[PDB]
């Protein structure tokens, strides 16, 4: 994935972190950390090879589910280029005023 | 109870003591122990979670859950008969009939060999940290209020840093507030008061809902036209 | 769509399993 | 390499589809390899995923520059699915290297974008203007259906696509 | 990246029919 | 996923690159 | 000496063990002697024990380098012990004396590889996940089933094995795969 | 074995560092000390020749339940580089591109 | 270039390195240059410090897959340092061109591994493995040390290595072992 | 080292053998 | 595996049970 | 335990010195 890698690192260091400011993190949120090393090193290893499809999108919607949960995992920031409305820039280039049996006509 | 039990965090006690310049030395720490005095004082059963769990039992012996604190009922898992506490003095001891149970730690003594029970406990509500939720009521918080106030003044007055009055008055408002929060929380709503008209009304009395879960302690007695 | 050496190497151990060597014929 | 436009038909039968190329220099050997089109169900963070919805490739159609930009509409009803209670989402591929002289994060050869329909959208805020006109009160579904929206518009911004259909099966379908 | 095990069975019917 | 030909290609050249 | 590949085949019908020796300057008089295949039942700290589930002999296989790569794949269920609910221990031997300037420390003849079918802990990591996907919250006996596994890692990487199959035998035995 | 020797004269120092540092070990922790040292002793002499290997796993299994019941007796550490998910370092080396006539083929 | 075998050997002697070119046919014309160990005291961001531990050139040998295949067996006490309170950073310098068309990134001309000696931390983390069975208590020594260990072992494979020692100081430096008997021992 | 029972059994028969 | 002199020992010890001087015929 | 036959060789050997 990489990605994985690059949350649980992020997760930990906060986790650590929050121990050296503070001395106390809400075993609750232990348990998300937990899970989600868990679950990298379950992707990162010899057991990547019994996923199906179905399977990666169930162990995807399911760590979503710890995305916003605590401070130390955050949501992911893709490279994404769309959105649910896009912008429509095509042109209107009729011929000399013309049209066709029904309807205008362009180049 | 009448009205519901919206649960809030335990530093809501603490929004409200420490408006008074006297209590400004409480702490969370101070606040869980007095609330849990509080709590087990009044002994309030709305105030705890009711949950089921199985277990099963070895030989008249089993592991009981971790939050369990009081059991309202156990029965057997196949047959559904609810057990009763047992007078036996020598259950598991032979020499050389009806069910029952007994329950002191993590243990509970059963008279059945192997079978699985399922016990209907109460535990407390827990927060996203592993401390108690307490109920938002007002009276409920002003109540427990009250009763870290009159410790905390207990305190300063053995040292001698109070005026005797003062402790008086706290020791009244706190009995009052006592016995008004133990009718707010005990006097059946209406709903309940009907669960307890058809268990009054009876030409018929039924007398064994403790076989059964108490499923039918409320249901109304319809008698037939003839 | 780039591959770095640990794809290849997760190819590598998958296709292992489906072949084997002049001997075990 | 864009999208000139991804909508939509406001008759709800066609799904417009209209893909280019960059117009820069250094992306003349490149060309348009594919359309493969997923919905809420079958899509997968890893590109398309397996049993698509429809898959498209665009030899098939010509007989260079013609192959650099591509046009599609799609009876949505052939597709078997809903076009109102649909997200559809439309992956494009390259099949061509860039020169040497591209600016880094520039080459990649896959791109994504999302549809909904925003009839049923518009139909619901209608409803609620019309509740507003009732004594000038506003209902605070309309005001949970604005920020939800916004939510997904953000997941989708930001990739999140499995929480965004999550929200979107969650809110604005059941 | 990441692979499921429907990839690997397309990559290797894919090397198996042009050998 | 749904691959392209050219990385299966690179998968080759890659397999046989220890040939 | 060492493990090459040391795994349950992905169809649950073969235990693949690959050991191979080490490529040193001083091991070239050490070979491959057997491979003792034990399991929870009939463990024992001091070497394999007697009754063993599978003993093989490396000269019956072949008619030098032969002897320093071996390779099994034993179908498990010729061994009628269940794939998925069996912690299988492989011994292998040496039957050599390396050189004289051997390291300190390298000249041990035994060596031990513990196995475990994974997918009934896959299987039960998707279940606990398809919980987690309603409602978002993390069962407790899913942290619980991680905390149980990193034990019995530490143990089987501490070498204290009999305390690892306690835990095994307590807590993993019933698995469905 | 040479080991049970090292573990209870362990016991025994921490045992009276104990009673040194303290006037106090708790005598349910004495206890343990004494049945570890009694099987030292027996395992140790003449009593060893009427042990089984079934006798000598209900031993070890027994002695077991003292690894990490106090601060005295501690889990014993052994030699070993094994763990229950091994490595693949196997390479892959084609053969003249040659698939067998249905599986891949190697050297 | 790759690692076949980074570890310390379990009677606190030995750091054991096993490094060898990746076998590919565009991997002739590199060969190892040196091996450059360096610890946690004298680390630099890039490359090896210019006050190393132990440095070792591979050509000052037989001159070919002889290169291509290098492995060191360095005494600890020699380097007068702590197996256990010591964590290594290895640096392998190559020596030629790899040919061209090899896909980019993997003509990297160094390779860096960290070495630790993981056997004090299961002797800490044993301690508190009995927490796991107990129920009703969260193993929070077990779960502690587990986090500890897989700080650094993230903060490793990200290349984030100052955090990984400022973690090794905060967490291992105070580690306790007992040192190699010099006096070698009959054993096999 | 510790031998049980059947290890002496082991020796014992096996020396017989070679006497 | 290496044997330490107390082994043999015990080995001694076990073995000596079964056997008998001359004069015991 | 095994005791693959240089063990017993070892054995016979050491039997036999004061033999």
């Amino acid at each position: 994935m990489d990605k994985m890698l690059e949350i649980s690192e992020e997760a930990i260091t906060r986790y650590f972190t929050t121990l050296s400011q503070f001395g106390y993190k809400k075993y609750s949120d232990v348990d998300k950390i937990i899970v989600l090393f868990f679950m990298e090193e379950m992707l990162a290893g010899e057991m990547s090879y019994y996923v199906t499809q179905d399977d990666y999108r169930n162990i995807v919607n399911a760590l979503y589910c710890l995305a916003g949960s605590t401070c130390m995992i955050d949501f992911p920031m893709f490279e994404s280029y769309d959105t649910l409305v896009h912008s429509n820039n095509r042109t209107f280039v009729p011929r000399i005023t013309e049209d066709s049996i029904l309807r205008s006509t362009e180049d | 109870m009448v009205n519901n039990i919206n649960w809030v965090k335990l530093p809501v006690i603490l929004d409200r003591l420490l408006r008074h310049p006297l209590l400004t030395d409480l702490n969370l720490e101070t606040a869980i122990q007095y609330t849990l005095d509080f709590i087990s004082a009044m002994g309030l059963p709305n105030v705890y979670v009711d949950k089921i769990e199985t277990i099963d039992i070895k030989e008249y012996r089993g592991e009981l859950p971790c939050d369990l604190i009081s059991i309202n009922q156990v029965r057997l898992h196949k047959n559904g008969i609810a057990l009763r506490a047992m007078t036996d003095n020598f259950n598991a001891y032979p020499t050389h009939g009806e069910p029952s149970f007994k329950t002191q730690g993590r243990v509970i003594f059963t008279s059945i060999k192997h079978e699985k029970v399922d016990i209907s406990y109460k535990a407390i509500m827990l927060d996203d940290e592993g401390l108690p939720l307490i109920p938002d009521n007002p009276i409920f918080l002003k109540t427990l209020e009250l009763y870290i106030k009159k410790e905390w003044f207990t305190i300063l007055f053995d040292m001698g840093k109070i005026s005797p009055a003062v402790l008086n008055n706290t020791q009244q408002e706190y009995a009052f507030k006592a016995g008004q929060c133990n009718n707010e929380f005990v006097i059946p709503s209406v709903s309940e008061m009907e669960a307890i008209t058809n268990m009054w009304n009876q030409l018929i009395p039924r007398v064994t809902e403790f076989r059964r879960g108490f499923k039918n302690l409320g249901d109304k007695e319809y008698i037939r036209v003839h | 769509m780039f591959f770095t050496q640990e794809d290849y190497r997760k190819i590598e151990k998958w296709l292992l399993a489906n072949s084997r060597k002049d001997t075990d014929f | 390499m864009h999208f000139n436009e991804l909508r939509i038909s406001q008759d709800n039968r066609f799904l417009i589809i209209d893909v280019s190329v960059d117009n820069q220099d250094y992306f003349e050997d490149v060309l348009l390899d594919s359309i493969v089109i997923d919905t809420q169900d079958t899509f997968v963070m890893n590109g398309p995923s397996d049993n698509p919805l429809y898959i498209y490739n665009v030899e098939d159609a010509y007989d260079t520059q013609q192959m650099k930009n591509v046009r599609l509409e799609l009876n949505i009803q052939d597709l078997k699915v809903s076009p109102c209670s649909t997200m559809f989402f439309v992956y494009v591929k390259s099949k061509g290297t860039p020169s040497t002289d591209t600016p880094c994060g520039f080459d990649k050869d896959q791109i994504l974008g999302t549809v909904i329909n925003l009839q049923p959208i518009y139909k619901q805020t209608l409803k609620y203007l019309k509740e507003v006109e009732c004594d000038c009160n506003i209902p605070k579904g309309f005001i949970d259906m604005i920020l939800k929206l916004k939510a997904i518009e953000l997941c989708v911004r930001t990739g999140n696509y499995p929480q965004a259909i999550k929200y979107w099966n969650k809110f604005f379908i059941k």
